[PDB]
């Protein structure tokens, strides 16, 4: 049944798997550049820029 | 702000989570404090 001690065992499990699928994402994330991929930075771009 | 797309989602659950956690922590206080008592349907405080 929905009881609380199994509720907070999954939520630890997944809480860890939010943070975990969170920090990935933020490989896909650009912060502020033209793209969130290092091969396309490295392929559009001469070395300066 | 979108391009940290991550970012004002990611500060809202925590403040979320923060928020839930002093409301679960006000609800246990509550329960310790109310945990066991039994008063008297006769009990006045202003008599008594």
């Amino acid at each position: 049944a929905p009881n609380s001690a199994l509720a907070k065992i999954q939520s630890v499990v997944n809480s860890n798997a939010q943070a975990l699928n969170s920090l990935l994402q933020q490989l896909f994330n650009k912060f502020g550049a033209i793209s969130s991929s290092l091969q396309e930075i490295l392929s559009r771009l001469d070395p300066p820029e | 702000l979108s391009e940290y797309g991550t970012f004002c989602d990611n500060i809202n659950s925590i403040l979320d989570e923060v928020n839930g956690l002093l409301d679960t922590t006000q609800l246990h206080v509550a329960d310790t404090l109310m945990q066991g008592v039994t008063l008297s349907s006769n009990l006045n405080t202003n008599l008594h």
